[PDB]
């Protein structure tokens, strides 16, 4: 099989820009789930199937109501860590130069 | 122009909170449709609010994903900026060669 | 003495010479840096600089 | 529960909607009388140069890509091969939005809409995105349709570069990987056995060892091997 | 009740029970916290924010992970009630107390594997929030004595000696080893502004990952043998202009 110069540098740019964000992809799952379920009630197709999450329950929708409060507090607290950990790397870089 | 990392992340406290208030109102709606002791118009007027909020929710999930891709390109430029960008800034070059000798 | 002990071990033996094959063809198969063959006059001359 | 969910099926279709042609109309009015599609490519590219603010120019970029993706899931509208109609248009856009700015705003906005809209079939998207050659950089940096676009022989170079430059610890295990860093470790141990003062400055020789193998990234297993290997030649006099 | 005010009562509750605990910071780095020092209800999660409600129909041990992380970040900032020197050590003492509580109350979980991912998650919060290489070498004696807690991956009983249940492409060490290799490359790029405490931090952290992994792990013994190109015994600040024109002497 051939490997060309432009087909090698398409490998190396996939290597650089590969991140593993676990609290971010957990939050976009909840946004992806609710947009599926309410996208069917506008058409009308709601049935007792496993393709959607839940059908209609006062106990199971109340699970997603508290799973959306917990997954939001985790992404908000993981974005306050990246603010601090890049703030005091700048001052430590500057208090060595000064 | 360029965007600063401390404000590129400060916008995603606000862009995340403007998406959180859209998700909470929709789960408020589906709680009304689930309750057994409901009525004839409370199910009618609440479903009238539903395709309004469906359109803003999908419209805010592109901006949450677009602002994520901006920081990954921005903090791979910071990872090249570290080095000797700040080394050629000191105007005291005679004392820092007498100290090392 | 550290980097002369390697030139001896990598010219004479051919399992050590075959191990450094894989580490240069895996990181870039289209390789501008080339090592591919014997270099036999440089084998006898380079073993005299060891 | 099964009876009361039939009430919601009747209540959804009764009063709620007209199928939207008049409520939902972003930048295209109809398909046939407006059609003018080679010339309609320029009149949307006309005002898109003279846009200053980045919010209101990306409200337009967002609503330009949404109405296209709902339009492909319905079929047999006017022509079957409408996928090459849009893909010829967007290649003009990306070569123009790389001229006035230095970013990929039209490129990244294509990724965010192709990931989120919950009506699109995924097999239809990869057949479209393969044809455009100017967005292959943005597919390899970002969301995951470049895995199915990747060659099978080219996949064994992903499985080697992922666990070499992201998971492999950057340490040096042999005496040739650092001839400079291991050359100062041996000469510091030769020196420590020729001191008359060797019990008062024990902790002055450890703090010079930890600064040598932190500066040059030496191994912690091979280093304890070199300490036990040099200190066995001097075991007759210095063993305390 | 609101879910947010359930969290706010819990953080103020943990500040009460951890202040009265009579232990120092110089005694907590070497000797572990004894499991018989806290009350019997705290290790079983019967708390005063968690009795007055009945609305905890959801997960319990996925809710504890957010209380224990919000308690740590709110303990590393606030220092402005007393003098600052005693206020720095009260931040790190509330860290090491809350990190021994995850290990002791591991049978009272709903899952004996749901503590191996909580212990690596809170330990990576401490390393980011910690602000200096001088404070790193003050805290790191905690993370060298308690090194046999890291190897027992999702098992309540300890590994014997030399055995470690840690492989480099699985759920504890899959997103942490990618993250701790960025700090170790961040600290390698500035080759001009490195003090002697930056070189001691690079040694104590790289030595920690070598003991965690087995001696035969494919990402442990530098399998693809790459000779270094950065072996530089050179100072740019000792060098002026690199002259090459007066070739007179020997």
């Amino acid at each position: 099989m051939p490997l060309s110069q432009k087909q090698i540098d398409q490998v190396r740019t996939k290597v650089h820009y590969s991140e593993v964000d676990t609290p971010f992809n957990k939050y976009l799952d909840i946004l992806g789930k609710v947009t599926k379920l309410t996208g069917s009630i506008i058409n009308g197709t709601l049935s007792n199937d496993d393709s959607k999450i839940e059908k209609l329950t006062e106990q199971n929708i109340s699970q997603l109501k508290e799973s959306a409060h917990l997954r939001f507090l985790d992404l908000q607290s993981s974005i306050d860590t990246k603010k601090v950990a890049d703030e005091n790397w700048e001052t430590c870089q500057q208090e060595t130069l000064a | 122009e360029g965007r600063t990392y401390f404000e590129s992340l400060c916008e995603e406290e606000q862009s995340l909170q403007e998406s959180q208030t859209h998700l909470l109102n929709i789960l408020d709606i589906l709680s009304v449709l689930a309750d057994p002791r409901s009525s004839d118009d409370l199910l009618t007027e609440s479903l009238k609010k539903l395709p309004d909020l469906h359109r803003e929710l999908i419209n805010s999930s592109i901006r949450l994903r677009y602002d994520k891709y901006q920081t990954r390109e921005a903090q791979l430029l910071e990872d090249t900026k570290t080095g000797r960008d700040v080394a050629a800034g000191v105007q005291n070059p005679k004392s820092i060669s007498e100290y090392y000798s | 003495c550290f980097t002369t002990n390697l030139i001896r071990n990598l010219i004479s033996s051919d399992e050590t010479r075959n191990f450094y094959k894989s580490c240069y063809l895996r990181e870039n198969p289209l390789s501008d840096i080339d090592f591919e063959n014997l270099d036999e006059v440089n084998k006898k001359r380079g073993l005299n600089l060891c | 529960m099964a009876e009361q969910t039939l009430l919601s099926k009747l209540n959804a279709l009764s009063q709620k909607v007209i199928p939207p042609a008049s409520p939902s109309q972003a930048s295209i009015l109809t398909e046939e009388v407006i059609r003018n599609w080679p010339e309609r490519s320029k009149t949307l590219c006309s005002d898109f140069t003279a846009l200053e603010s980045n919010d209101e120019k990306e409200d337009w970029l967002r609503t330009l890509f949404i109405e296209l993706f709902d339009f492909i899931n319905k079929n047999d509208e006017n022509s079957p091969l409408k996928l090459s109609d849009v893909a010829s248009f967007t290649n003009e856009l990306v070569n123009h939005e790389r001229q006035v700015s230095q970013a990929s705003i039209v490129g990244k906005m294509f990724i965010a809409v192709s990931s989120t809209v919950p009506n699109i079939n995924d097999l239809t998207t990869i057949s479209l995105c393969k044809l455009i050659p100017s967005l292959h950089e943005e597919l390899f940096k970002f969301s995951w349709i470049s895995s199915k676009l990747l060659n099978k022989e080219q996949t064994t170079l992903l499985r080697h570069l992922l666990k070499k430059s992201k998971y492999e610890l950057k340490k040096y295990n042999l005496l040739v990987e650092n001839s400079v860093g291991y050359g100062q470790l041996v000469a510091l141990l030769i020196l420590a056995y020729y001191d008359p003062d060797n019990f008062s400055k024990v902790s002055a020789y450890l703090k010079e060892i930890y600064h040598i193998m932190g500066k040059y990234s030496l191994d912690s297993i091979r280093t304890l091997d070199v300490i036990l290997n040099v200190s066995s030649q001097f075991i007759t006099e210095g063993y305390k | 009740s609101n879910t947010e005010e359930l969290i706010q009562n819990s953080i103020g509750f943990l500040q009460k029970t951890f202040k009265a605990l009579p232990v120092s910071f110089d005694s907590i780095r070497h000797e572990p916290l004894p499991s018989s020092m806290l009350h019997a209800s705290v290790l079983n999660f019967e708390w005063e924010p968690l009795e007055k409600n009945i609305s905890a129909i959801h997960d319990r041990d996925s809710l504890i992970d957010i209380i224990l992380k919000r308690f740590i970040i709110d303990s590393m900032t606030n220092a402005i009630e007393d003098e600052e020197e005693n206020n720095l050590e009260k931040g790190l003492l509330n860290s090491c107390i809350g990190l021994d509580f995850v290990y002791n109350s591991r049978f009272n979980r709903s899952n004996p594997a749901s503590w191996g991912n909580t212990f690596f998650e809170l330990f990576s919060t401490i390393i980011d929030l910690l602000n200096s290489p001088s404070t790193f070498l003050k805290f790191w004696p905690y993370a060298e004595s308690r090194i046999e807690w890291f190897k027992m991956n999702t098992s309540v009983e300890p590994v014997s000696l030399g055995e470690s249940n840690l492989i480099s492409y699985k759920q504890p060490l899959y997103e942490k080893l990618r993250h701790w290799n960025d700090i170790l490359a961040k600290l390698e790029n500035n080759d001009i502004l490195n003090t002697v405490k930056h070189y001691n931090m690079k040694y104590k952290l790289e030595n920690f990952l070598s003991e965690l992994l087995p001696i035969n792990e494919e990402s442990n013994f530098n399998r693809s043998a790459s000779i270094s190109a950065l072996q530089e015994s050179d100072n740019e600040w000792n060098r002026s202009a690199r002259e090459r024109e007066s070739n007179r002497s020997s």
